[PDB]
């Protein structure tokens, strides 16, 4: 079971060379995306029954 | 003193209607309780509800006023509804017993040919027997003594009609149910009977417990049926033949007359409010 | 509402619902059995024997799950073989909840043998661990188990040659087919924790053509009758 | 051999880099955001007709037609607007635990305990659904499948590998290996260049479709993962496990962001999905309940009670109008 060890170590050394960004920037991006499309989310803000397909035509 | 009687009767009808309606609703709104046995139990509950809504109020009024004050045509309607609905309740009990016997003694038929059409046929046959017992006193074959006293609503006391109705409404069902449940009891006993010492002792104790349970349940069913309906039919079979020298006490007569309706209240308790699936469904609904 | 397209859609929905109900009623008339056991535990032999007289009453080979459809005494049976499923049982064993019974197959002649994974692991001990695991799942609490002990002749010859003390060190008795078979049977039956709810039917596989399927039919009918008695409240 | 030493050294180096890149938690950043508030959803449609437990469902791109798979060997195409059964496909094998709806709406797929992914052609000249092709080659139960396109499908099975198929040919174009346990879930990125798979080894991996290599590895859970779903942005995803804990992982930050757990829940998650805006994280549980989570706050916003046995599948329409949950009691419920 030594052949798979080479593949595993190669995968590990390949996974450690990717560029990483600060978690604060990523959280800010997620929050910005969430707030930008908040108006277009029918689940977050209940839609009026006039244009609600699943209740009235 | 009549207030106590009125309130006791009122709470009796209230409890009967509540129990039967709850059973019917639980069967109707649950997908789990939609098999043949529960269909028969639901039909029995519906019949008991009809007894408690269409027969019990008028009987309670008759008991309270100690006289009939509704009319001759209303008296005939009450008698017809009384004989039809109560005979049906008994034959639903017999139909449930027959279905249990077929399921226990014939597993192949249980797997292959057991469909809700069987339940529909059994219910239709029960109601047909009820009609065959209730109709013929209306279309003639009734003594004028029924209309002789306007202040009374007694059932026809013709000897032939007495024999026919009493047999076909209680005595044939009684023999049928006794035979079916005896066969079921024998089958259950045969199934039950058929370190190492500790395991053997545990198996023996388990078999004894199962035997005690299969005795208790059968005793509950048959004893409820007997103690509910037998005295009234003994009275109705004995008194018409012996017109004289067989005076009936008022209190005992009233108790005997009103014992039969307690079966329509105790039926949902035995057949519906005991099995685990109904209890789970009721807990979910509650 | 009243448009032609809506009427056609509702008509098609009703037709499809009727077909679904008919198929469900047809499928409910079938007894489902789950077949389990070790790798070389005589599973295929039992399947072949049960389908010898009755079978099936560009597809690709599945090898995942194998269905055997056979009928006996006007009763329809389906057996599902999951021997070829090499994965964690915890992720799909709940799919078989509701089967009438479980047909467990174990070989009596592999007590001397050992697994290829490691020398210090008896095959019969692996079978016992599998039986314990499958008999006490949270899903099969109400499901009866039909136990088949295959290869009686090979086991008899082996105990004639080799003793049983290697598989069961605590065992102490004469080396004879009857006593050893009884010991193995009781050892498998003692792993049933749910004594009150489920029951184990043990049979020794025999060369006769119909005896094994007859035993399976008797066990299934007994299970159905006891379930009906429990529903009625007499058991 | 001695490669375990450098393997654990690389693991320590990766952990140190991840810890260094983590300065402030997601909870701290979103502290000033006002709460979403109580979310009250009422059942709008109840889809009836299945006669056994349901293990999967999928929404069409038109957000009107959905497909469900159940143990009775039936694959029903519903019309959620009017609760009309458009189709009812009888499966060759009744042991099915996944289904998918093609983005073009022309095909539908399913798979299960048999190791074959079946592709069914819906729109044909005769109007009758027929098996377009059967995809074989896995050695374990098929757990999930997603139509990458009208001709390519990616599948994940219990043999610890995921594969990319070419429906026209029927051969495995690419095989994704590296998982040490059964792969239970799979989700495609919105741009269909990467996908994530959650397996039973308590880890989730990011794969590249074209290159066929594991880009990143995510390990936060304590038990097997049963569900996964990309954030609508495409740079994050959420996983559900039998640990009774949903977590949010980020591709760019290459670490864990948020943990969605409660002390009153001890049952594992069977399904995870996001809302259209990504603010709501809906998860199904083994206690026949569905909890709506605040993705940026880790606070429960509602409970979608109403099922009986266990919520096994869940999905959100592309336009976000409705949420459909299927359960083991054989009922699909549209919530909205
Ligand atoms: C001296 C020696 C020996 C003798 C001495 C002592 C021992 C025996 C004494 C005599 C027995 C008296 C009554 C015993 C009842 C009793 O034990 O009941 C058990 C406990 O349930 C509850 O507690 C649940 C109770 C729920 C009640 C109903 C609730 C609503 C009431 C009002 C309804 C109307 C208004 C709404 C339940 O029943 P069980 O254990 O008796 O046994 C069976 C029962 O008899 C079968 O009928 C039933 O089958 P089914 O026909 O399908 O229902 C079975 O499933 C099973 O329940
Ligand atoms: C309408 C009036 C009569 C009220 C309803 C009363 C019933 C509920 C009673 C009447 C007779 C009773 C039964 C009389 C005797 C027995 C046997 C008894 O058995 C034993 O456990 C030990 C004795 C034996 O072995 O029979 C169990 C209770 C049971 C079935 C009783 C259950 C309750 C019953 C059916
Ligand atoms: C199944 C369980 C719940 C037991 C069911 C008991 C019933 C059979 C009881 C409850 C109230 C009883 C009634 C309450 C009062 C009266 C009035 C009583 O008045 C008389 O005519 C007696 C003589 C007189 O005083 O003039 C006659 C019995 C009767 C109808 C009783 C008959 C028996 C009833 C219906
Ligand atoms: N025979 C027969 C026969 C045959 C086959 C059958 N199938 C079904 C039946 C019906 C069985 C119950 C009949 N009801 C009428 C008698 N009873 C009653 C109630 C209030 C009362 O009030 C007074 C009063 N106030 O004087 C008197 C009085 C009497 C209640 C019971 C039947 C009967």
């Amino acid at each position: 079971s030594i052949a798979q060890a080479r593949k595993l170590v190669e995968q590990l050394k390949m996974e450690a060379n990717i560029d990483r960004i600060k978690v604060s920037k990523a959280a800010a991006d997620l929050m910005a995306y969430c707030e930008a499309h908040a108006k277009e989310d029918p689940l977050l803000t209940p839609v009026p029954a006039s244009e609600n397909p699943f209740r009235e035509k | 003193y009549q207030v106590i009687t009125s309130l006791l009767l009122g709470t009796l009808i209230f409890c009967a209607v509540l129990g039967n309606a709850c059973v019917v609703a639980a069967i109707a709104l649950e997908r789990s309780l939609q098999n043949v046995a529960n269909y028969l139990i639901g039909s029995l509950a519906v019949t008991d509800l009809m007894v408690s809504v269409l027969v019990l109020p008028m009987a309670a009024l008759y008991q309270v006023l100690n006289k009939w004050t509704l009319g001759q045509v209303t008296c005939d309607l009450f008698i017809a509804l009384d004989v039809l609905c109560c005979t049906s309740s008994i034959w639903h009990l017999c139909a449930i017993a027959l279905d249990r016997y077929w399921a226990i003694t014939d597993p192949i038929d249980y797997v292959n040919k057991r469909t809700p059409r069987r339940a529909a046929a059994l219910i239709s046959l029960t109601w047909l027997i009820g009609f065959l017992i209730s109709i013929p006193p209306m279309l003639g074959w009734r003594t004028p003594e029924d209309r002789s006293d306007p202040d009374a609503c007694t059932i026809s006391k013709d000897h032939g009609y007495t024999i026919y109705s009493t047999f076909g409404a209680f005595y044939i069902p009684l023999l049928l149910m006794l035979v079916l449940y005896g066969r079921i009891f024998r089958a259950a006993r045969f199934r039950i009977r058929k370190k190492n010492e500790r395991n053997a002792e545990a198996k023996r104790k388990m078999a004894l417990a199962r035997e005690r349970k299969t005795v208790k349940t059968l005793g509950i069913i048959m004893g409820t049926f007997i103690l509910c309906w037998l005295p009234f039919f003994i009275v109705a079979l004995v008194l018409p033949f012996c017109e004289s020298s067989c005076h009936m006490p008022t209190l005992l007569g009233a108790i005997i007359n009103w014992l039969g309706y307690s079966n329509s209240l105790l039926n949902p308790v035995i057949y519906a409010y005991f099995n685990k699936d109904f209890q789970n469904a009721f807990k979910k609904i509650i | 509402t009243l448009s032609a397209e809506d009427k056609a859609a509702v008509e098609r929905s009703k037709m499809i619902d009727r077909n679904l109900r008919e198929d469900g009623e047809k499928a409910a008339r079938e007894v489902k059995l789950l077949l389990l056991g070790a790798g070389e535990s005589g599973k295929s032999t039992i399947v072949k024997q049960m389908k010898i007289i009755h079978e099936a009453g560009t597809r690709v080979k599945t090898t995942g799950i194998v269905e055997t459809h056979f009928t006996f005494k006007d009763l329809h049976f389906k057996m599902f073989d999951v021997g070829g499923q090499r994965s964690e049982r915890k992720k799909w064993i709940h799919c078989f909840e509701g089967v009438t019974a479980i047909i467990f197959c174990v070989a009596l002649s592999d007590y001397d043998l050992v697994l290829a994974e490691d020398e210090e692991m008896n095959r019969m001990h692996e079978s016992m661990k599998l039986f314990d695991s499958i008999c006490n799942n949270k899903w099969f609490t109400d499901t009866s188990i039909i136990l088949f002990l295959n290869k009686k002749d090979l086991f008899e010859e082996k105990i004639k040659k080799s003793p049983l003390t290697i598989c069961y060190p605590e065992y102490a008795g004469s080396n004879t087919y009857e006593e050893a078979a009884a010991y193995i049977q009781c050892q498998f039956e003692d792993l049933n924790k749910r004594k009150d709810t489920k029951e184990i039917y043990t049979h020794f596989t025999c060369a006769t053509d119909t005896k094994n399927v007859q035993f399976v039919f008797d066990a299934v009918t007994d299970v159905i009758i006891k379930n009906n008695l429990k529903d009625c409240g007499l058991f | 051999d001695q490669l375990r030493q450098e393997a654990e050294q690389l693991k320590n180096q990766i952990r140190d880099a991840r810890k260094a890149c983590a300065d402030a938690t997601l909870s701290q950043i979103t502290n000033n955001i006002d709460p979403v508030g109580r979310i009250q959803m009422r059942t709008r449609r109840t889809l009836r007709g299945h006669l056994a437990k349901i293990y999967a469902m999928h929404w069409g791109t038109d957000s009107r037609l959905l497909v469900s798979a159940s143990q009775d060997g039936k694959l029903i195409i519903w019309d959620s607007y009017t609760t009309n059964k458009v189709h009812a496909i009888p499966l060759r094998s009744s042991w099915v635990m996944t289904c998918a709806y093609a983005p073009s709406g022309n095909y539908v797929a399913c798979g299960g305990l048999d190791n074959i992914c079946s592709i069914y052609n819906l729109k044909t000249r005769e109007g009758n659904v027929r098996v377009s092709r059967e995809l074989a080659g896995h050695t374990g139960y098929l757990s999930c499948c997603r139509f990458l396109d009208d001709n390519q499908i990616v599948t994940s099975s219990g043999d610890t590998t995921c594969a990319l198929w070419d429906i026209e040919t029927g051969q495995q174009t690419t095989t994704f290996t590296g998982h040490t346990g059964d792969v239970m879930s799979l989700s495609l990125a919105p741009d269909t260049r990467l996908f994530v798979s959650g397996a039973c080894d308590a880890s989730a991996k990011l794969w590249d479709v074209r290159e066929g290599m594991c880009r990143q590895t995510f390990t936060g859970h304590e038990s097997d993962i049963n569900a996964i779903c990309f954030f609508p942005n495409g740079n994050a995803f959420a996983t559900g496990s039998d640990d009774a804990t949903c977590r949010l992982f980020d591709l760019r930050a290459d670490q864990e962001l948020m943990t969605y757990s409660h002390d009153n829940i001890i049952c594992g998650i069977t399904s995870v999905s996001f809302s259209k805006s990504g603010r709501l994280l809906l998860a199904g549980y083994d206690d026949f309940n569905c909890n709506v989570w605040d993705a940026l706050k880790a606070d429960r916003a509602g409970v979608l009670a109403g099922h009986d046995n266990r919520v096994s599948c869940l999905g959100v329409t592309d336009d976000g109008m409705a949420v459909a949950t299927g359960s083991w009691d054989s009922f699909l419920k549209i919530w909205n």
